[PDB]
């Protein structure tokens, strides 16, 4: 879907730990492209979990390392 | 789990890969609980301010390279987490964790040599 | 420059009123207010209901005041389980840091008028555990105290003596005359 | 800011900065410490290991002040404002004296002039007799001796008397203060109906009582605050209506003011004050006071001079009024569809019990 | 006359209420009391003890049916956890 991505920008652009805004893509990675270390990534997935109001399992959260991986993950979950 | 609400059986980590998962799992539970912690102890700070404190606590021990020491820190984190999410702590205990709420301030050490000297060792 | 015009002359007509501790009753309105003062104080003394926070071994001596030898009920003393029904807090025991928030909470839930009696060396100044890492060095760090009863433990008679002192304190409390002074 | 403080008269105070058991070195008398604001100055001094002299009238009223200090630090003195011996017995040892004695209503025993003008004059004369170093006189916002309002007027003359007897008097003009046990936030939040003859249109800059108490402490430490005057107010102007909006926004209750007109309310306010024996929040000079609008003197020291930045009252309503918002299960907003669905995973009655 | 007004109040309970099913149970109690009050007053006008007897059996039966209705509500609420109509 596309409605999820427009909400994804609403939090990553607001995140203060991004190296530079507008660096977000449809498949950008938090570590390689966006310059996020380990815990900053833990926080980003937690902010997405709040937006879709769905709790994310720790194993599922480890799988999520890219903007696309989150967009794919939220669609599979029924709650949104 | 079985003994009481947030009880975690004490186990060693098998390897550094195992330890890292627990540390990230522990951080995830902590910053997730930050909204509840605010309203449960009526903390006069935003969840942003509380969540920053969580990261700094995890950053004091970021440089640990010893597996046994990590197991000790993980056990402490679970014990603190349980006694917080269960309403076992009181507002005085959690508020004391925020160093700003001491009447002598948070910068409780001298900024440099000459300020501490002029006041008398801080 | 005499701030206000009559400032210099007014320093000689300033009436000096006596302190409440050395004041007297003269007239009828004064006498009336003492009568209500006596009446309201007689009721506070006659029904003295403590909320025994029986922390430790001092509670055993405190518990012996309700027993046949001394029979506090003969004087009107009834122990009460909740602070809501109670007029006096008797801290009878060692106050640990872990327990202090609970003590402050029950003190806050006591309706006025209210009093606190610190009973025992531990409640008074920390006692045998004054140098402990887990002990409050006197409950007066946490709540205001009206009477301190010494002993570790004070005898049942020593506790009774302190209760008598607090009743004598109530008996000398000025209520309607305090408002009448100002 | 150091282990040495030299007082106006020269006394060197070698101080050990710390907590309850430490040596603050100051001996302070605080007149009117049994009120709303006296607890924050007494607390600040005593917990630094300073000796605080507390002159009191009712014994049961001052009992909470003792907890502030170590043993021997908070000293109580029986006193009447018309007993001079009591005033100067409470002051002859002190190096700083705070005058917090005020009253918004007249009483059978004290006119506003008797408690403010004559009250200050006896205290300030005691201060000069014993050469107290700092005499901080607390006053009101809008303090002006040419005001028709007796409150503002009697706060005006007392300023002039204090500055005449003791030229180094420090005058503090606080705006109406909010906070714990205040008469702004809780008065709006508690009384069912208010008799306000101005539609709550009086404006002012509310300031936290905590910051006023902290400010009073900061004037003790700097000798540059003597002979100065301090208007002390919050960042943003409000009106009684706008603050009531905040109060209602936090407690989920609707304010209702009768708003009788001034020529009728004012004499009634007089009657209620002369027949009821407590602060009714309503009196003749108080009805007049609600038409006046706090005007801030531009030639007066502010929190700036003290290094402080007052917080806005809307930052404090939620904190101070949280215990007044209903939390019954009856009052939660309706369940979400997420909530409706999960209820079907539980049995809601114990049929075996 | 009062009995008639009371019947309207019980009637009006069903008009004004979209979501309170407990109010539906109460409005039946109001209607039944209104009809029993009418029988009682008429029995007084016509000097007839049978009217009082009829009213006693209405109290017995309406008390019996209140208990059945509450029991049915309890069996309903055990499974749903709410007495609110989503509307
Ligand atoms: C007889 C009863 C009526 C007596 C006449 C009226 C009371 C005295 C006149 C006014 C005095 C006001 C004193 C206020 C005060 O001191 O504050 C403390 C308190 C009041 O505290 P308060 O000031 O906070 O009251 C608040 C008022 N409200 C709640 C409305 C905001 O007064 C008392 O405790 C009452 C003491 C006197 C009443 C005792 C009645 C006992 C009657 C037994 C029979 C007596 C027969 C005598 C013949
Ligand atoms: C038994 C009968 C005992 C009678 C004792 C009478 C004592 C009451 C004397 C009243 C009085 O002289 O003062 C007037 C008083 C007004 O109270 P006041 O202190 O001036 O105001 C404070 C805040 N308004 O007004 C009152 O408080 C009177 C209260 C009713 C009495
Ligand atoms: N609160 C506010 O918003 C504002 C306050 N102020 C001034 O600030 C100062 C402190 O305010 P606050 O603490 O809120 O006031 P409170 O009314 O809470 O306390 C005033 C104090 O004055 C004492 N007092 C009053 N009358 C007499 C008297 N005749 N003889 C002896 N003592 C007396 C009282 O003692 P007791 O308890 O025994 O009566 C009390 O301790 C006062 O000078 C006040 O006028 C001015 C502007 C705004
Ligand atoms: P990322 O690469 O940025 O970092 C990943 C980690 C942290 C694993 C490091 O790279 C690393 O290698 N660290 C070494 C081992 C390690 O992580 N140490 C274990 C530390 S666990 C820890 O610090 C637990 C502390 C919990 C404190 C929580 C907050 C305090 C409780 C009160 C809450 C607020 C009041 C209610
Ligand atoms: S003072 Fe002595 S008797 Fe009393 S509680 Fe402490 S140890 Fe026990």
């Amino acid at each position: 879907k596309v409605e999820v991505y427009e909400r994804i920008k609403s939090l990553l652009a607001g995140f203060d730990k991004v190296n530079d805004p507008n660096n977000i893509t449809e498949t950008a990675h938090f570590a390689n492209d966006l310059g996020l270390d380990s815990l900053d990534t833990v926080e980003v997935v937690m902010a997405i979990e709040e937006e879709f109001s769905i709790e994310i399992p720790d194993k599922d959260a480890d799988q999520i390392h890219s903007v696309d991986k989150a967009i794919e993950y939220i669609l599979r979950q029924p709650d949104a | 789990v079985q003994p009481t609400k947030f009880a975690v059986t004490v186990r060693q980590s098998r390897n550094w890969a195992d330890a890292k998962q627990r540390v990230i799992a522990a951080y995830r539970a902590w910053i997730r609980a930050a909204p509840e912690i605010q309203t449960m102890y009526s903390i006069p700070f935003p969840v942003s301010h509380i969540r920053t404190r969580i990261r700094q606590e995890f950053e004091r021990h970021r440089y640990v390279n010893k597996l046994n020491v990590v197991d000790v820190l993980l056990q402490q984190s679970n014990a603190d987490f349980q006694e917080t999410m269960n309403f076992w702590r009181q507002q005085s205990h959690v508020m004391a964790f925020f160093k700003e709420e001491h009447f002598r301030g948070e910068k409780r050490l001298p900024s440099n040599f000459i300020t501490g000297f002029l006041e008398g060792r801080n | 420059v005499e701030p206000y015009p009559g400032y210099e002359l007014r320093k000689s007509l300033r009436k000096e009123v006596p302190l409440p501790s050395q004041e007297g009753t003269k007239g009828l309105v004064q006498y009336a207010l003492t009568t209500l003062d006596i009446i309201t104080n007689w009721a506070r003394q006659g029904s003295f209901w403590p909320m025994t926070f029986g922390l430790a071994c001092c509670a055993v001596e405190m518990m012996h005041l309700s027993t046949p030898r001394y029979d506090q009920d003969r004087l009107g003393i009834i122990f009460r389980a909740s602070p809501r029904q109670s007029d006096v807090m008797i801290v009878a025991g060692t106050l640990t840091n872990k327990m202090a928030p609970a003590l402050r909470q029950v003190y806050d839930q006591m309706p006025d008028p209210r009093w606190v009696i610190s009973m025992g060396s531990c409640a008074n100044g920390g006692g045998y555990y004054h140098y402990s890492y887990s002990v409050v060095r006197g409950c007066d760090r946490i709540v205001p105290v009206d009477v301190y009863v010494p002993g570790c433990p004070p005898t049942s008679e020593a506790l009774m003596y302190g209760i008598f002192q607090l009743q004598r304190k109530m008996r000398n409390t000025k209520i309607t005359r305090m408002w009448y002074r100002k | 800011i150091s282990d040495i403080h030299i007082t106006r008269t020269g006394k060197p105070l070698i101080r050990i900065q710390g907590g309850r058991s430490s040596l603050g070195e100051h001996t302070a008398t605080v007149f009117g410490a049994t009120g709303q604001l006296g607890r924050y100055i007494v607390n600040r001094l005593a917990r630094q290991g300073c000796t605080v002299i507390v002159p009191y009238r009712e014994e049961m009223a001052k009992r909470h002040l003792k907890v502030s200090g170590d043993l021997g630090r908070v000293i109580f003195m029986e006193f009447d404002l018309r007993n001079t011996q009591s005033i100067e017995e409470s002051v002859r040892h002190s190096d700083v004296v705070y005058n917090l004695i005020g009253r918004d209503y007249p009483t059978k025993n004290f006119s506003l002039a008797d408690v403010h003008i004559e009250g200050t004059e006896r205290i300030v004369e005691a201060v000069a007799k014993y050469d107290v170093d700092r005499f901080i006189q607390v006053s009101t916002y809008n303090a002006n001796p040419d005001s028709t309002c007796e409150f503002f007027r009697t706060k005006g003359i007392a300023e002039k008397v204090a500055r005449h007897v003791f030229p180094e008097t420090t005058i503090v003009r606080p705006a109406p203060m909010f906070g714990f046990e205040d008469r702004l936030l809780l008065k709006l939040a508690s009384v069912t109906n208010l008799f306000t003859s101005n539609h709550m249109r009086e404006k002012f800059w509310p300031v936290h009582v905590n910051e006023v108490g902290e400010a009073l402490e900061r004037m003790l430490y700097d000798d540059s605050t003597a002979g100065q005057t301090f208007e002390l107010y919050g960042p943003r102007q409000y009106s009684m209506a706008q603050i009531a909006e905040l109060v209602d926004r936090e407690i989920y209750k609707k304010r209702r003011h009768i708003n009788l007109p001034k020529p009728i309310l004012q004499p009634l306010a007089e009657l209620i004050n002369r027949v009821l024996w407590w602060d009714t929040g309503l009196s003749r000079d108080q009805v007049e006071r609600e038409f006046h609008d706090q005007v801030i003197d531009p030639t007066a020291k502010t929190f700036k001079d003290l290094g402080m930045e007052p917080t806005d009252i809307s930052k404090w309503t939620y904190h101070y009024l949280l215990p007044y918002r209903p939390s019954t299960y009856y009052d939660l907003p309706p369940s979400t569809e997420k909530e409706m669905r999960e209820e079907r995973k539980y049995l809601h009655v114990l049929d075996d019990q | 006359n009062i009995t008639l007004i009371l019947f309207l109040i019980g009637i009006l309970g069903f008009v004004l209420n979209r979501k309170n099913i407990i109010l539906m149970l109460i409005s039946i109690e109001i209607m039944l009391l209104s009809i029993t009050f009418l029988i009682l007053l008429s029995s007084l006008n016509m000097d007839d003890i049978i009217g009082q007897t009829y009213a006693i059996y209405i109290i017995v039966v309406a008390g019996a049916e209140s208990a059945i209705g509450l029991g049915i509500l309890v069996a309903f609420y055990r499974l749903r956890g709410s007495i609110a109509i989503e509307y």
